[PDB]
RNA sequence: GCGGUAGUAGCAUGCUAGGGAGCAG
RNA sequence: AGCUGCUCCCUAGCAUGCUACUACCG
């Protein structure tokens, strides 16, 4: 028992570890496309009026 | 003999496109224009016409070393 | 083509062409001579003025009051009736003429011979200059409606302009196939998105509330907001889509490469495209050839290969939309054809499904223009969430998003 | 001598996920 | 740099299933 529970408690822990950190990474990317697409949207205007 | 020649076209217009002969329009096209004619050649007496205006093309600029190349 | 001898009577009778024409041999083909379909145009006018005599034999017959039924054989090519064999005699001004089988047996010829070519000179002569439109026009409905009054004016079924206002998919397909006939005569320069300028956090943007179409008329948004604080992501990717604010701020274009209505030029030179040629796996043509193969007179042989292409491929390929004309479909079969052709899909089921039931299979796809500058379709479909998704789909059930 | 759980090793199936490649419209 | 459909191959994880043998109880 708590011998190789635990040998399943680090698989747990290190798998949520590592989902944490790619939706952490899926959430900075998306910032840097909105960052991206405003700037465009902002210089493309600045052509015309 | 003609599956020769075809084979042989494709990897002349593989070179010259290596030596960045595709910056010149005209050239390009003309290059072009003779592969794909003599892929499409049904007589092994016009497909050598065309492949020697074709390879004129490599021997006419510099880029190739032919003398080193020609050892044999 | 085989026995074509009444089409070509009829052709050389009216002086649309000459008889050394059908020696041509492949006259009568529509991509290889493409120079038939002025042939044809020749004979718009002949069925111009019959339209118009029989809209004066409906109405003499409607006020003498007779009842009949209008059959296309009993009317020569110069537009004059006759046979009177099968009319009913009823009390006057109430006659009533009967043109279905008449003016939907007709149809796909009016657009052929392009019968309304006359409609945009200036009186409806062909021999005065073209009505010169309005430029900042885009609504044509009053003129719709005084076509359909002048030439189907008997037909009795409702026309809706723009079938926005139709009952159902049949009436769409019903008034779709008149607007498809009208729009040949307006300029081509008012269909498209119909631009409009906002304002955002005190800046001005152009865009499209909604567009107008040859077939389906004038189309409004219906959630359009003037003064917004800031853009979410949702409004952002709506907004990045659109092609008003990248042809309103670029470059004006005269292409004369192609036929194909021309918008703008994005940035200051054109790019040309090319197509290499494949490499060759010269260890698998030796092994081949040393078992006996490509040897010559023998029954398989090298047809398939890699062509190349030069720099005039792009655009010299999309130029074969040169071939899509405006066809004016024969409606009461039409409306028997999708019936029938609805029965062949009965066993199947459809329906809207949640953001969160969706299979996408390869997401390293391109995502299309702008949006391929910043990745592929894996970060627009990780940045937005089943909400997003969501509001978007239900967004366009009320408002239309063009897209390049 | 057998029933119950807990094991390891081995096996097959099925399903998800990931990657590579081929054909068809 | 597209939308689909089918097929082969490799890897991973999980549960299920299956089987053998070892430890505890009944
Ligand atoms: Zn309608
Ligand atoms: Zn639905």
């Amino acid at each position: 028992r708590d011998a190789a529970m635990q040998r399943k408690l680090e698989k747990m822990a290190d798998q949520a570890m590592t989902q944490m950190y790619k939706q952490a990474r899926s959430e900075d990317k998306r910032a840097k496309v909105t960052s991206a697409m405003q700037t465009m949207l902002f210089t493309m205007l600045r052509k015309l009026d | 003999k003609m599956s020769d020649v075809k084979c042989t076209s494709v990897v002349l217009l593989s070179v010259l496109q290596q030596l960045r002969v595709e910056s010149s329009s005209k050239l390009w096209a003309q290059c072009v224009q003779l592969h794909n004619d003599i892929l499409l050649a049904k007589d092994t007496t016009e497909a050598f016409e065309k492949m020697v205006s074709l390879l004129s093309v490599l021997l006419s600029m510099q880029g190739a070393v032919d003398i080193n190349k020609l050892c044999e | 083509e085989g026995n074509c001898d009444t089409l070509k009577e009829i052709l050389v009778t009216y002086n649309c062409c000459d008889d050394d024409y059908f020696n041509k041999k492949d006259w009568y083909d529509f991509v290889e001579n493409p120079d038939i379909l002025r042939v044809y145009a020749n004979l718009g006018e002949r069925v111009r003025q019959a339209l118009l005599k029989t809209v004066q034999f409906c109405d003499a017959m409607r006020n003498a009051g007779i009842v009949g039924v209008l059959t296309l054989d009993n009317q020569d090519l110069n537009g004059n009736w006759y046979d009177f064999g099968d009319f009913i005699q009823t009390t006057p001004g109430s006659g009533v003429p009967v043109v279905d089988s008449y003016y939907s047996l007709l149809m796909p010829i009016l657009t052929l011979t392009r019968a309304l070519t006359a409609e945009s000179h200036v009186d409806t002569d062909l021999t005065k200059p073209y009505i010169k439109w309005d430029l900042l026009k885009y609504d044509f409905t009053e003129e719709r409606l005084k076509l359909f009054d002048r030439y189907f004016k008997y037909w009795d079924q409702t026309y809706h302009p723009n079938c926005v206002n139709c009952l159902d998919d049949r009436c769409i397909l019903h008034c779709a196939n008149f607007n498809v006939l009208f729009s040949t005569v307006f300029p081509p320069t008012s269909f498209g998105p119909l631009v409009r300028k906002i304002f955002v956090d005190g800046v001005p943007f152009v865009v499209s509330t909604g567009y107008h179409f040859r077939e389906l008329g004038v189309v409004h948004n219906q959630d359009v907001n003037l003064h917004s604080s800031r853009l979410s992501f949702k409004e952002l990717l709506v907004y990045a889509a659109d092609p008003a604010m990248h042809a309103a701020s670029g470059n004006l274009l005269l292409d004369k490469r192609t036929t194909c209505f021309s918008v703008a030029a994005l940035t200051n030179n054109v790019a040309f495209q090319t197509v290499k040629p494949g490499n060759f796996n010269k260890d698998f043509y030796d092994f081949a050839v040393s078992k006996g193969f490509f040897k010559e007179g023998s029954s398989v042989e090298l047809k398939h290969f890699f062509f190349a292409q030069d720099g005039n491929a792009a655009i010299s390929d999309y130029d074969y939309y040169r071939y899509n004309l405006p066809t004016m479909c024969d409606i009461r079969q039409l409306l028997f054809v999708v019936e029938v052709v609805d029965k062949y899909f009965d066993c199947y089921d459809g329906g809207c499904i949640n953001a969160n039931q969706v299979i996408v299979n390869n997401l390293d796809k391109s995502a299309g223009f702008p949006f391929n500058k910043w990745g592929k379709a894996r970060l627009y479909y990780d940045s937005m969430s089943y909400e997003d998704q969501d509001a978007l789909f239900a967004y366009t059930k009320r408002n239309v998003i063009p897209t390049i």
